[PDB]
RNA sequence: AGAACCUUACCUGGUCUUGACAUCCACGGAAGUUUUCAGAGAUGAGAAUGUGCCUUCGGGAACCGUGAGACAGGUGCUGCAUGGCUGUCGUCAGCUCGUGUUGUGAAAUGUUGGGUUAAGUCCCGCAACGAGCGCAACCCUUAUCCUUUGUUGCCAGCGGUCCGGCCGGGAACUCAAAGGAGACUGCCAGUGAUAAACUGGAGGAAGGUGGGGAUGACGUCAAGUCAUCAUGGCCCUUACGACCAGGGCUACACACGUGCUACAAUGGCGCAUACAAAGAGAAGCGACCUCGCGAGAGCAAGCGGACCUCAUAAAGUGCGUCGUAGUCCGGAUUGGAGUCUGCAACUCGACUCCAUGAAGUCGGAAUCGCUAGUAAUCGUGGAUCAGAAUGCCACGGUGAAUACGU
C-alpha cells in the first residue's frame, strides 16, 4: 500500500523543520511563496554544487539562509566573491536585507539527498541501474550506516514496460517514530522518460526530543 | 493552469486595485437613500461603464505555484496538494499531522 | 476547618466544601431542589451522604461549571466522595464498594473521517 | 431483473443494447430471483472486455470476459454467469 | 509595561521568557510572573489522492504558544535593554507601555 | 460474540420506588434518549394502576409482569431442507427483558389518547390475562408445547 | 470480545459434536491430558445419544 | 430583485439607443445581448431583437411588458420532448 | 473545500496573428495621469497634461509602442510508454534472506511439532544456526495526582459595597501550560510441562493493548490520475494558440444511488425559565443606541482577542391550550409584496412578510448501520467563500436496547 512520508511523520519527534520562523495569517501565505523562490533560486545555480538542504530563518524583518553542502569552497568562491553575490541576488527577491552562511556536509554519502542526486546524475549518463544502486548501499555502510535502502523506478534500462526495483542492508525501521532515518528523493530525465529514485539512511535511534 | 489563466488573475487584481477607491465612493452614492435622484441615477450609470474586471468579485485563488482554480487554502496560499508536498518536507513552520 | 473535594464527569468541574451542620445544601447560590429540576439527578447529588446518614450532620456547599445537567449532577457527587472520605479518612471503603470514588473517564468519541458520527457510517445498499 | 448498461470508452448503440438485453433474458431460468444487474463494456487498446454484477436474492455475483469483439465478449459472459447461477440456486434448494 | 511572547515552539518560548525574566532582574526591576495563556490550535483537512477517493485525508495543526510577562516599576534603565535585545528567530514579542 | 463480554453496566434504581427493575422498564419505554419524558409516563401510569387495583406500586406492576413472563420459548434450526423450531427453557433476567417489552409494545399498539392511559390499561389488563401482551406469551407458550419432541437435541 | 470463553467447556462440546457427526476418537485435537479428558467425555456422551436420532 | 432604493437596472448603451428610437422616431428592430436590463415606459412600441445565445429574437414591447427584463422573453433552450 | 458574470476547460457570434504569457535584437518614445467619440465588448480613432532618478560630457537603467524570427502557446492524444501521489485485500499477521543441511531437479528445512497470545506474541522442543521487513513499544490525545507561574482566568477564609469578583485584597480552589509521578501481570491465591501463560483477588483515578487517534509488510488489481504538477512519445502552430459579449454546465417521458423533512399527542402552538463544548475575526468580527412586523437599515464603542465581537445553545423544565382529525399534523407548490450581496440575480442567488396549504395515516420483494458515553436523538462551529449547505470536516447535551451462544 500507500506508506506516510518518513521525514513528515517525525517532525517534532526528532526532525526539525527546513523554514523556522513565526507569521500571521497576513503574511504567512507570504513568507511562504517568498522562501520558495529563494529555495527555487539557490537550487537552480548551485546545481554543481552539491546542496543538501536549505534552512532558512526570518527572524525580524530580515532572513537568514544557511545553506548546507559537501563541497563549501565551490559555494565559497575567492574570499567570498560568489556568496555575496548569492546575497545580493538574494534580498532581491525575499524583498528584505538578507544574510547567507554555509553549513558543512562532511560524510556526503551518508546524506539521503547528496546520494539520491548520486545516481540520478548516473543514470542521466546511461550508467547501468544496478550498478548505481549497488554502489551506494557499499558506499553508506561502509561509513558506518545502521542501514540503508534505495529505490528505483521507471524505465529501467530504457524498457518498453516499468517496473520498480530495491536494495536494502541493515536495519530501516520506518514504524520506529524515535529512529532517526534520513529520507530524500530525486527525479532523473532520461531519454525514455522519468526514472524516479528514494533513498533511507538510518543513523540509528534517539534517546531525547531535544 | 494554462499560462493564459494564471495571467487574466494578474490583469484582473491590477485593475481591481486601480480602480478601488473610483468603484467606492461610485458605489457609496448609490446605497445613500438621503441623496439626489439626480446624483444617485447618473452614478448606476457611470459605475456599469468602468471595467468589469476591475471588481474584486471577478478573481479567483489559485495556487500561487501551480495555478490550480480547486481546493484552495488560504492560510497558505497554495492547493491541498502543494501544501500537503510542502508540510512533508518541514517547509511550513510548525505545521505537522494531529491527532487527538 | 473545612473539608474539599473537586469532582468531575464527562465535561463538567465540581468544587465542593464540607461542613459540620444541619443538613443544607446550595449550589450556585440556589438551593438544590430550585438547580435541580430533574430526580434522577436529585438521587445521584445525595447517594454519597444517604449511604453514610450523614444526609442531616453536616451542610455542604457547591460551585459547579462546564457540562450539562447529568454531568453537573454527576461531578458533585464524586465531589463529595472526595471531600466525604477526607473528613473521614475511614469511609473510604464503604463509599469505593458502592463505586463512587473512581472518576468515571467515559468522554464521548470524536468525529472520524468518513463516518457520519463516531462509529455510524454511511449507507450503502446490496438492494 | 432490471438491466443497466454502461460504456467506458464505447458507444452503446441500439444493436449493442439490444443485443445485450436478449442474451441476459436467458439468465432468470437458471434462478428466478435475480434483482437490478449492472453491465459495463470497456476498449482498452485491443482488448473488448465485458463485465455484469447481479444482485441476487441473498448474493451478489460478479463476472467478466474478454473477447476480440464485444459481442465474442458478452457471448463470453453470459456463460460465466450461467455457472455462478446454477451454483448459487442448488446451495439454496439443499435438501 | 506587558510583553506577550508567541511561537509555534515550546521549547524556543520558554527560552525567551527565561532570558528576558533575567533581564529585567539584572536591569534592576520586579517582573510578575511568566503566565502562560491558552494555546490557539488551527487545524486542517487535505484530499490526499490527486483525483477522487473523497474519503482519503490528512489532518495537520499548528499550534500557537503565548505566554505573558509584566514589568513592575519599570526602571530606567530596563526600558532601553528589554526594548534591545536580539531575541531567537521564530519568535514574535509585543513589548508595549 | 464468539469470545466472551466481559463488564456489566449498572442501572441505577428509580428516583421515586428505588427499583433497578422499573429503572430497566423506564429504558425500555424510553425513545431517543429522552429518560425524562419516559420517565414521567411510567409514573403516572402507576398511579393510575395503584388507583385502581389500589394494591402500591412497587408490587401492583409486579403482578401484571408475572401474568405475561415466558417460562419456554422457541429458538430455529435448519434441518435438511427444514428449520426446527425447538423448546428451550428461558433464562430469568431474560423473561424479565421479555415481559417489560411485550408489555410496551402492546402497550403503543392501541387507540388511546396518552401514552400513559395505553400504559396503564395495559397493565391493568395483564393484571387480569386480557391484552395482546399477555396473547403473545400464550402463542409463545403453545409453540414450545407443540413441538416438545425436539427438546432433546443439542444440534 | 472481551475475553477468552473456558477452554474446558469448549473442548468438551468439540468432543461432543465430532461425536454426534461421527468421527473416531483418535481425531482428537488435544494432547493436553486436561482438555483432552473433556474432548473425550463430550465424543463419548454423543455416542449415546446418536442411537436415538435418525 | 434588486434593491429598489438602488432603482431599476439597465445597460446604458441600450439605455441611449432607446433615445434616438423615442426622440429621431425611427421603425428598425434593435439588435442588442442586454438580457439584464428591465423594459422601460420609453421601450413601449418599439420591436427590440434580444439575444438568446445563438440568434436574436424580436420582443415587440408593450405596456404589460413593463419592469420585466428583456431576456424574459428570449427561450434559451429547445425541447419539443421525448 | 461551494458554475449568475468570473470560475470555464463547452456552444453561438464578434475579433487577434512573434502573438494574452518569456529571453534576445533594432528603432521610436520617460513612466504615468485626465478626457471625447464610435462600438455588446474586445478594439479602433482622436484630445489635454506630463518630460522624471545615478548618466563623467556617447547617456545607460526604467517601462511602454512598432518591426523582423529563433520562439512562446495547447485543460490536444496515450495512466496500456512514465515519475509523483492515491484506493484496495487489510492494521489482516503475515512476507523473506544469509550461511548450513536434504533432494538428479523444480524445491524443502528454518517459518513444521506441544503449548500460549490481539499478534511468526511468547515459551518448550527440533538439522538447523541466525538475521531482516512487519507485530508490540517510542508519538499525540483522554482519565488521577504533585511542583512552578497567576493575567485578560480564579473567590475559600477576611474587610468594604452602588450587592454587579463590584472594590481593596487573597494565591486557597476551578482553570490555563511547562515540568514531573503513575500501570509493570509489579504484589497475592489457584491451575500449568519446576515453562510461556491462564483464571481470580488486593490496592488504585485507571488493570492486564484502560479509552480514542497517528502509524499500512512483500505484494495484488497493465485499479485511479498525462485536467494539480512533472514528464517519454505523438499531434496542432493566421489555430487544437489568444481576446470578447451572450448562452451552456441548472435542460426533463424516465431509471438508479446518497441525503433532508415528514406522516403526529414520548406530539403542534403560546407564554415563562435552566445547564455546554469547540472554533473564527483586520480592514475583518462588529456591540450599544435609533428606525422596521421582518429580512434588514443608519450611526458607530470595543477587540489582532483566556479582556472585545460573532453569540440568547437546543432538546430540557413549569403553566396553558389542541383531543386523535388528513387535524392547531405536514409545509411541497404558487401568487402578491420586499431585503441583501454583487457592474448584474430573466435564464440561475440566499433570505423576509402576507396568502396559498400538495403528497404523506409509518412504506412489497429486498436491503443497511451500530457492542457504550456507542446507536438514537438535540443544538453549536469551521474550511471553501462578494453572495450562494439538507453536503463535508469538527464540537458538546441528553442517552438506551442486547450478546444464551457458534
Ligand atoms: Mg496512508
Ligand atoms: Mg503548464
Ligand atoms: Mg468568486
Ligand atoms: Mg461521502
Ligand atoms: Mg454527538
Ligand atoms: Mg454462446
Ligand atoms: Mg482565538
Ligand atoms: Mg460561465
Ligand atoms: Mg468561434
Ligand atoms: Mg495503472
Ligand atoms: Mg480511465
Ligand atoms: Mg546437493
Ligand atoms: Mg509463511
Ligand atoms: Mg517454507
Ligand atoms: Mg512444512
Ligand atoms: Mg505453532
Ligand atoms: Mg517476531
Ligand atoms: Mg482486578
Ligand atoms: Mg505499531
Ligand atoms: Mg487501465
Ligand atoms: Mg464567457
Ligand atoms: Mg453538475
Ligand atoms: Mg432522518
Ligand atoms: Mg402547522
Ligand atoms: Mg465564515
Ligand atoms: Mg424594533
Ligand atoms: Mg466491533
Ligand atoms: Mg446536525
Amino acid at each position: 500500500g500507500q506508506k506516510v512520508h518518513p521525514n513528515g511523520i517525525r517532525l517534532g519527534i526528532v526532525k526539525p523543520w527546513n523554514s523556522t520562523w513565526f507569521a500571521n495569517t497576513k503574511e504567512f501565505a507570504d513568507n511562504l511563496d517568498s522562501d520558495f523562490k529563494v529555495r527555487q533560486y539557490l537550487t537552480k545555480e548551485l546545481a554543481k554544487a552539491s546542496v543538501s538542504r536549505i534552512v532558512i530563518e526570518r527572524p525580524a524583518k530580515s532572513i537568514r539562509v544557511t545553506i548546507h553542502t559537501a563541497r563549501p569552497g565551490i559555494v565559497i568562491g575567492k574570499k567570498g566573491e560568489d556568496v555575496e553575490k548569492l546575497r545580493k541576488v538574494v534580498a532581491d527577491i525575499a524583498g528584505v536585507p538578507a544574510q547567507i552562511n554555509i553549513a558543512e556536509v562532511r560524510k556526503p554519502e551518508l546524506d539521503a539527498k547528496l546520494v539520491a542526486d548520486s545516481i540520478t546524475s548516473q543514470l542521466e549518463r546511461r550508467v547501468m541501474f544496478r550498478r548505481a544502486m549497488k554502489r551506494a548501499v557499499q558506499n553508506a555502510m561502509r561509513l558506518g550506516a545502521k542501514g540503508i535502502k534505495v529505490e528505483v523506478s521507471g524505465r529501467l534500462g530504457g524498457a518498453e514496460i516499468a517496473r520498480t526495483e530495491w536494495y536494502r542492508e541493515g536495519r530501516v525501521p520506518l514504524h520506529t517514530l524515535r529512529a532517526d532515518i534520513d529520507y530524500n528523493t530525486s527525479e532523473a530525465h532520461t531519454t525514455y522518460g522519468v526514472i524516479g529514485v528514494k533513498v533511507w539512511i538510518f543513523k540509528g535511534e534517539i534517546l531525547g526530543g531535544m | 493552469a494554462k499560462q493564459s489563466m494564471k495571467a487574466r488573475e494578474v490583469k484582473r487584481v491590477a485593475l481591481a486595485d486601480k480602480y478601488f477607491a473610483k468603484r467606492a465612493e461610485l458605489k457609496a452614492i448609490i446605497s445613500d437613500v438621503n441623496a439626489s435622484d439626480e446624483d444617485r441615477w447618473n452614478a448606476v450609470l457611470k459605475l456599469q461603464t468602468l471595467p468589469r474586471d476591475s471588481s474584486p468579485s471577478r478573481q479567483r485563488n489559485r495556487c500561487r505555484q501551480t495555478g490550480r482554480p480547486h481546493g484552495f487554502l488560504r492560510k497558505f496560499g497554495l492547493s491541498r496538494i502543494k501544501v500537503r508536498e510542502a508540510a512533508m518536507r518541514g517547509e511550513i513552520p510548525g505545521l505537522k499531522k494531529a491527532s487527538w | 476547618n473545612q473539608y474539599y473535594g473537586t469532582g468531575r464527569r464527562k465535561s463538567s468541574a465540581a468544587r465542593v466544601f464540607i461542613k459540620p451542620g444541619n443538613g443544607k445544601i446550595v449550589i450556585n447560590q440556589r438551593s438544590l431542589e430550585q438547580y435541580f429540576g430533574r430526580e434522577t439527578a436529585r438521587m445521584v447529588v445525595r447517594q454519597p451522604l444517604e449511604l453514610v446518614d450523614m444526609v442531616e450532620k453536616l451542610d455542604l456547599y457547591i460551585t459547579v461549571k462546564g457540562g450539562g445537567i447529568s454531568g453537573q449532577a454527576g461531578a458533585i457527587r464524586h465531589g463529595i466522595t472526595r471531600a466525604l472520605m477526607e473528613y473521614d479518612e475511614s469511609l473510604r471503603s464503604e463509599l469505593r464498594k458502592a463505586g463512587f470514588v473512581t472518576r468515571d473517564a467515559r468522554q464521548v468519541e470524536r468525529k472520524k473521517v468518513g463516518l457520519r458520527k463516531a462509529r455510524r457510517r454511511p449507507q450503502f445498499s446490496k438492494r | 431483473m432490471q438491466l443497466n448498461i454502461t460504456g467506458n470508452n464505447v458507444e452503446i448503440t441500439e444493436a449493442l443494447r439490444e443485443f445485450v438485453t436478449a442474451k441476459f433474458a436467458k439468465l432468470e431460468q437458471y434462478f428466478d430471483r435475480i434483482n437490478q444487474v449492472y453491465v459495463v463494456l470497456k476498449v482498452e487498446k485491443v482488448t473488448h472486455t465485458s463485465d455484469a454484477t447481479l444482485h441476487v436474492n441473498g448474493g451478489e455475483i460478479h463476472a467478466s470476459a474478454e473477447g476480440q469483439d464485444m459481442y465474442a465478449a458478452i457471448d463470453g459472459l453470459i456463460d460465466k454467469l450461467a455457472r455462478q447461477l446454477t451454483k448459487h440456486k442448488d446451495k439454496l434448494k439443499q435438501h | 509595561i506587558r510583553i506577550r511572547l508567541k511561537a509555534f515552539d515550546h521549547r524556543l518560548i520558554d527560552q525567551a521568557t527565561a532570558e528576558i525574566v533575567e533581564t529585567a532582574k539584572r536591569t534592576g526591576a520586579q517582573v510578575r510572573g511568566p503566565i502562560p495563556l491558552p494555546t490557539r490550535k488551527e487545524r486542517f483537512t487535505v484530499l490526499i489522492s490527486p483525483h477522487v477517493n473523497k474519503d482519503a485525508r490528512d489532518q495537520y495543526e499548528i499550534r500557537t504558544h503565548l505566554r505573558l510577562v509584566d514589568i513592575v516599576e519599570p526602571t530606567e534603565k530596563t526600558v532601553d535593554a528589554l526594548m534591545r535585545l536580539d531575541l531567537a528567530a521564530g519568535v514574535d514579542v509585543q513589548i508595549s507601555l | 460474540p464468539r469470545r466472551r463480554v466481559i463488564g456489566q453496566r449498572k442501572i441505577l434504581p428509580d428516583p421515586k420506588f428505588g427499583s433497578e427493575l422499573l429503572a430497566k422498564f423506564v429504558n425500555i419505554l424510553m425513545v431517543d434518549g429522552k429518560k425524562s419524558t419516559a420517565e414521567s409516563i411510567v409514573y403516572s401510569a402507576l398511579e393510575t394502576l395503584a388507583q385502581r387495583s389500589g394494591k402500591s406500586e412497587l408490587e401492583a406492576f409486579e403482578v401484571a409482569l408475572e401474568n405475561v413472563r415466558p417460562t419456554v420459548e422457541v429458538k430455529s434450526r435448519r434441518v435438511g431442507g427444514s428449520t426446527y423450531q425447538v423448546p428451550v427453557e428461558v433464562r430469568p433476567v431474560r423473561r424479565n427483558a421479555l415481559a417489560m417489552r411485550w408489555i410496551v409494545e402492546a402497550a403503543r399498539k392501541r387507540g388511546d389518547k396518552s401514552m400513559a392511559l395505553r400504559l396503564a390499561n395495559e397493565l391493568s389488563d395483564a393484571a387480569e390475562n386480557k391484552g395482546t401482551a399477555v396473547k403473545k406469551r400464550e402463542d409463545v407458550h403453545r409453540m414450545a408445547e407443540a413441538n416438545k419432541a425436539f427438546a432433546h437435541y443439542r444440534w | 470480545k472481551r475475553q477468552k470463553r473456558d477452554r474446558l467447556e469448549r473442548a468438551h462440546q468439540r468432543g461432543y459434536q465430532a461425536g454426534i457427526a461421527g468421527r473416531s476418537k483418535e481425531m482428537c485435537p488435544y494432547q493436553t491430558l486436561n482438555q483432552r479428558s473433556q474432548w473425550l467425555g463430550g465424543w463419548r456422551e454423543a455416542m449415546a445419544d446418536r442411537v436415538v436420532m435418525a | 430583485p434588486r434593491s429598489l432604493k438602488k432603482g431599476p437596472f439597465i445597460d446604458l448603451h441600450l439605455l441611449k439607443k432607446v433615445e434616438k428610437a423615442v426622440e429621431s422616431g425611427d421603425k428598425k428592430p434593435l439588435r442588442t445581448w442586454s438580457r439584464r436590463s428591465t423594459i422601460f415606459p420609453n421601450m413601449i412600441g418599439l420591436t427590440i431583437a434580444v439575444h438568446n445565445g445563438r440568434q436574436h429574437v424580436p420582443v415587440f414591447v408593450t405596456d404589460e411588458m413593463v419592469g420585466h427584463k428583456l431576456g424574459e422573453f428570449a427561450p434559451t433552450r429547445t425541447y419539443r420532448g421525448h
